[PDB]
């Protein structure tokens, strides 16, 4: 299996399913009427829908109040070239939110990709986060970083009912914080013997996080995003994996966990940036070097896999392609060991493999012999 | 943060990150009241108020042809 | 072959090719002049370009008329701090469309990703759809759901000619409606014998639609989108496949069609949501359960592949990862059969395979023996 | 809609959907007339009309450096 | 290895790393103070940051000047319903840039995906391009096509310091122009013998460009974009490959470079559009034809791989799926040779392979025998 | 442009393109001065200036909860 290909697109489909299913409940006429009732005396109300889910209800009435109580008075007998243009500028202010919401729902056919300031003001976002069914620490973190709540939510049009526009906003509940996460990066590890090559590349790169007893692997780029020490992940985008999976970082050749790799008979040079440095796979045919934003090129790198620290350098290059290192502080450690690829005989290496357990590569060599 | 370079596999693992995991969705239903702008008519030709009102009416009408779930068969 | 990888990106490239090729015709100076002629007495005109394609021509002149007939009068001798600010507010209204079009074309270097209300108003979209070269039913469906026409089109800048801004909008013609479509979902099917595993996963998931005698497979997520019973697909994104391909849903082990699978020697637990339910692949190492938005957790699931109905549950979970089921109504049916994976001897299973015909997996087992 | 769970392969097929297939493109060429705003000059310092007009002129000029097909070599 | 999968997402991650690292330097309080100093007497200043990088500094003060010198005067004793509405319209004009910047940074949690006209006006973009550390020809090309500089940059929020909003814009430096590039397209090549099939497909499609002695392969769709004769690529998105890699276009069966292919035992019909034409892979089960926007269908195509010129046709179709050809001029040439796939015995062909060196396919056949 | 169809592999190569390669990033730091709008108060009820000013203040406040690098722990 290719875990990344299995997980791809799952979180987006699950989010839309979740939102569309609730929208189906809200779209009934007796549901809309109950909602309009609950908001008859207030601008905010908590309620439980017919299907048993609890939601926040908000009423936005400024444009109705301006139309009923100011605009309609001023237009006596269908005449609108009045000399009070305050009336005209006021309208243009009072309808901007509504007009913006219409643009966003028409452009996206009723499902926005995220939550504009017109779907939800900063004030309304703060109230919605404060009402979420989670604990105080989670709410505090979401409140103080609510732009990230915004980014990961979206909106759905329920419909137009009378002169009333009804839509729903799905806000992400970050109900688990400050459990351990870690990230694996890797680059091709190649061994050359007599101008032939045996290469492998770890295929389990990406984010891992623990939660309530399990480890979840997030194989795809869009599933997680960092802000300093914190990494925001969508649980629906991950695959639960055995805790034994951490052995691939320990004894990848010995372990009995199925550490996924790809293989090749020809080297690939490239740079895998890591949070505190870079891996540079430098093989025959290219030149690699590391540089400083201050003192220029430092040093050319030897062939093979080299690990560069963001305190050792500011840039690493392959030929002319420049990669800028991060400036994040943290401790770097080398865990020495003979590269697994150098235990291969390039003359007995299998055909190129994509996303196979590493022990099936060793099996392939011995069953060929 | 603590990064370990694993020489045996040309890989790194970096630890010390703290999770922020999306575990659920919270729903905030909005009702935006537009008011009775469709009983309002401007008979006296081009006006600033006329254009603003017509923006509002045509936006209100366009919005009903939008659907996130079922196809409109009118 | 990996059909998804072959089809990926094809529809977007074909759409841009189609649009850029027409833009090449329109961009000639004698083409622009003919277009300006045709619009000299009207705001809308149908025409045929030099290359033989038929197009709609629309003229937008409000801002020119305000500049020529109102603004220019009011600025006598280059003085603009006049006491009639109606003049200033009017200008700000009359130029907003133009200014918005410039933002959109500058941000995207001349090719917008879809059609804003400034490229094309609701009125202009309705006229363009009504002139399309297709039948009444197709036009009626597009008219009543024109936000979807909007979403799937885009715009291209032809250029600026004098004070005249010339651009083109490509509208999608949905020329075929209400032919049958169907969707295949799948999750890993694993058989365990003595703590070893043989697993497979169908690799033909996605949308299928018939049209004029053929079946088209849409392997990728962005190629199709549903609205109720209807699924909007871009034909350029699909692969034509034999009708015999439907046998993979019937006798996947017996058939002579090459039913594509991937294989593994280690289980993957996950949830594949289906329109009327969910498939839950639950294997050793995880706990799966189904829940109700009303009465909490219903039941833990047994190990293996389980099918859950959206009337049986509202949620399914793997460990703590929650998946919300849909609320779409429809009939659910089980087609019983021995899982193909359980006819495998985990001790004679091949190496992990990605996107291979299933009969090559059986071949692999018998030629190994 | 009718969903069938195929026990032999841990898969489902759901039928009953109706196609809406994009089969072609229709082209709607627009000509937006801006009018002769480049013969208009405001000599009397800061003005509301001056800023609106300058927005219009600078937007008009910026638009000619935009190209969807060929590189501009001026 | 699958080169496309290795390179995927690299350029976006490298760009964000580069931008975030600089933002870390700028975000220090003594860095912000130095920046405010340098701009105390001017609106534009070049400077070198504490970490040794050279940057442009720009000051935007219109809204402060209107607030200090006009608005504050007019509001004597906290009263704002003044009869001069010029004051109200002026404010609405003077704050629009600021309000737009806030929307963009709140929606994206501090990192915009590209550079709106509010982050950077056309005037400021031109000044920033003119100050870039590159040669005159590169700057001239960027200046005259600056919408493309805009598209490929982005913005980052440094923070709010007092009443001062501090952000940075990363502009792409196109420091190398007019070196040779070329593009490889391909479609499945199938040989049938006795109703069995042997198929292959080149897996090295995409853009190649030379620079300073090396050839870079850009395997992914989002890495390069054309405008006429010019193709804009991000160097961080490519893989350096041996010059010998061009032999795959010359003697793909003979060469010793590892020409990557995928294989199949069952045909795929499809259309690969090329800049000056199309490749049509037409096999049993489908009908393919070529058409003219003027005179309708020209001709049905024979089975096998056919190359169609954009002067031979305007459209090619597989069944009912239409593909529009380009209208770009250029010379077309056929380089005849026996298709490699027809040298295969379908009865001795291997199992389906994904992204393997072609010589390992021949090896597979002879070591099976 | 010159396209060659390679009959031996059902592929084409097209040559004659000219590169425009992104080789670096140039940084343009902006300081947008808003002015002291937070010492400004409107006591006389609804006003056009009041709403514009309140837009400005609430936008200014919202902007400080936005962060591109570190989590805000207040
Ligand atoms: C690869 O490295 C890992 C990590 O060091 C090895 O895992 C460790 O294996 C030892 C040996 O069995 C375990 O020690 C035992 O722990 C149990 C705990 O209940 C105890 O009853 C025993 O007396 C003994 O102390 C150790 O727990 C385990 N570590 C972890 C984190 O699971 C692994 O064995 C290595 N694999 C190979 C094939 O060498
Ligand atoms: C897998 O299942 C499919 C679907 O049930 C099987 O397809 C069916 O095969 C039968 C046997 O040949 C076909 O019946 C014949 O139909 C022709 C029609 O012209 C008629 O001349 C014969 O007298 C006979 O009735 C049937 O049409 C066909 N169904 C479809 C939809 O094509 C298939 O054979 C199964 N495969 C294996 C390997 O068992
Ligand atoms: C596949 O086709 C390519 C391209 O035509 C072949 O490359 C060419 O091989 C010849 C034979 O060795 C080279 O000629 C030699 O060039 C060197 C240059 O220093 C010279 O010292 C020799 O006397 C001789 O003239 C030629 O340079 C080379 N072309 C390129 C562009 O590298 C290749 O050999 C073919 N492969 C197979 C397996 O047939
Ligand atoms: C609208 O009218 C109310 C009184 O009915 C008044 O208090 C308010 O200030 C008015 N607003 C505008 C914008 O004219
Ligand atoms: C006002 O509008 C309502 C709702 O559209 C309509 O039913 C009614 O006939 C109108 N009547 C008056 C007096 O405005
Ligand atoms: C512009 O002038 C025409 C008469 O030439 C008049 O009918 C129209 O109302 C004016 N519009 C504005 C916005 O002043
Ligand atoms: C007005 O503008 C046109 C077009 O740019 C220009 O050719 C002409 O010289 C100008 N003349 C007057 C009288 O405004
Ligand atoms: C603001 O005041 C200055 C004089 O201090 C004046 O020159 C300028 O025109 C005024 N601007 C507005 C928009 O009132
Ligand atoms: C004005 O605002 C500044 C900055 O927020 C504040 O420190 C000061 O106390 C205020 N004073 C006056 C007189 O406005």
């Amino acid at each position: 299996f290719v875990l990344g290909a299995i997980a791809l697109g799952v979180a987006e489909a699950a989010a839309v399913t979740a939102g569309v299913a609730i929208a189906k409940t809200i779209r009934d006429e007796s549901e809309v009427t109950a909602i309009k009732n609950a908001l008859k005396k207030t601008n905010e109300a908590v309620s439980t829908l017919g299907n048993g889910v609890r939601v926040l209800l908000t009423a936005v009435r400024e444009l109705k109040d301006f139309v009923s109580k100011n605009l309609t008075r001023a237009i006596n007998k269908n005449k609108c070239d009045i000399p009070d243009l305050k009336m005209a500028v006021s309208f243009s202010q009072f309808n901007r939110r509504f007009l913006n919401i219409v643009r966003q729902f028409s452009d996206n056919a009723g499902i926005t990709p995220a939550i504009s300031l017109d779907l939800m003001t900063d004030a309304e976002l703060a109230r919605a986060v404060s009402n979420m069914p989670t604990s105080a620490g989670q709410i505090k973190l979401m409140l103080e970083n609510r732009a990230m709540v915004r980014r990961k939510g979206f909106g759905i049009l329920i419909g137009v009912y009378g002169s009333s526009v009804i839509y729903m906003v799905q806000l992400p509940i970050f109900g688990v914080i400050d459990t351990p996460c870690w990230i694996v990066k890797a680059a091709p590890s190649c061994s050359e013997k007599k101008g032939n090559y045996a290469c492998l590349l770890r295929e389990d790169q990406g984010w891992y996080c623990q939660n309530a007893g399990s480890t979840v692997y997030y194989p795809n780029e869009k599933d997680c995003e960092t802000r300093g020490d914190h990494v925001f992940c969508d649980t629906a985008a991950g695959i639960n994996v055995a805790e034994q999976s951490k052995e691939c970082n320990i004894n990848i050749s010995t372990t009995n966990y199925p550490c996924k790799v790809s293989t090749g008979r020809h080297p690939i040079s490239m740079v895998a940036l890591s949070p505190l440095g870079a891996l540079v796979a430098c093989y025959k045919g290219v030149s690699c070097s590391i540089g400083s934003n201050r003192v220029g090129i430092i040093k050319q790198l030897n062939k093979g896999c080299s690990y560069i620290t963001n305190q050792d350098a500011d840039t690493v290059t392959i030929d002319n392609t420049v990669y800028q290192l991060s400036k994040q502080e943290g401790e770097q450690h080398v865990i020495k060991g003979r590269p697994v690829s150098s235990s291969f005989d390039p003359d007995k290496f299998p055909e190129d493999q994509f996303n196979v357990a590493l022990d099936q590569v060793f099996e392939s060599i011995e069953n060929s012999q | 943060l603590k990064e370990s370079y694993l020489e045996e596999s040309c890989s790194t693992i970096t630890e010390g990150y703290l999770s922020v995991l999306r575990t659920g969705w919270y729903t905030n239903v909005f009702t935006l009241e537009v008011g009775d702008v469709e009983n309002l008519t401007c008979a006296d030709g081009p006006s600033l108020i006329k254009t603003e009102l017509d923006l509002t009416k045509s936006a209100l009408r366009e919005l009903r042809t939008v659907s996130a779930d079922q196809l409109n068969r009118e």
